């Protein structure tokens, strides 16, 4: 039946006219990766010491 | 030796600081100025390949002893030889390389050496050609034509030539601190 479908597809953040979902981490990915780089160096720059 | 097409230009540019061009230098008992400058040229060559540069240092080379004599031969061509890792154990004795820890001379198998081989005035980069010409010009200035101002300008210009040639060496074979050496390669393995 239409309402009691046992296969439940779950999206986190919906978008119009788009069959899937986009994660919540995607929206803050870039400042995530800019942390990554900026942090990476530091560890590398430590090892030179 | 033999005439070389670029070496005559080198001996000519030694005498460019003082006087006139000679021709072809191919006689032992000859123009004393040309043979004298040629000796200064080969001395500054043998000294300028002594300092160690990263195209001259042939890294993992293997020398082999003679099959009859069982005695590997040090040469005057072998400019300065050291071992691969650390605490080098090879030294010249008689004209033959010699262990100073194994206390022995006769070698069964080969030997692995970082060696410097003496090259010509050719087979060198143009940076180093200009630096041997300018330093040998400074020596030729200081020992025969003792004028002070040309000594001052050749000292300044030797310093500029060595500046360029250190730039050539730190641009030949990029040495990065943290991804190319032996200690802090393993510290940055994740």
């Amino acid at each position: 039946p239409k309402e009691a479908c046992p296969y439940i597809p779950i999206r986190m953040v919906r978008l119009d006219g788009e069959s899937y979902g986009r994660s919540y981490i995607e929206e803050y990915l870039g400042d995530l990766r800019s942390l990554e780089n900026l942090q990476e160096a530091i560890v590398k720059m430590s090892m030179i010491s | 030796n033999v005439e070389t097409a670029a070496e005559l230009s080198a001996v000519n540019d030694i005498l460019a600081s003082i006087g006139e061009p000679p021709v072809s230098t191919l006689e032992g008992d000859a123009n004393a100025d040309a043979a004298n400058a040629r000796r200064i040229l080969n001395k500054i060559n043998r000294q300028i390949q002594s300092r160690g540069w990263t195209f001259n240092i042939e890294e993992g080379i293997t020398l082999l002893p003679d099959v009859y004599s069982n005695l590997i031969v040090y040469s005057d061509d072998y400019l300065s030889l050291m071992s691969t890792s650390g605490q080098s154990i090879y030294v010249n004795r008689g004209g033959y390389v010699y262990d100073r820890t194994s206390q022995s001379d006769r070698f069964d198998s080969g030997i692995t050496v970082n060696i410097i081989r003496l090259r010509d005035y050719d087979e060198m980069p143009e940076c180093f050609r200009y630096w041997i010409v300018t330093k040998a010009s400074r020596q030729f200035n200081n020992r025969f034509f003792g004028a002070p101002e040309v000594e001052g300008v050749l000292q300044e210009e030797e310093d500029e030539a060595r500046r360029l040639c250190m730039e050539y060496e730190m641009d030949y074979g990029g040495y990065n601190m943290l991804d190319g050496d032996a200690f802090t390669s393993g510290l940055l393995t994740r």
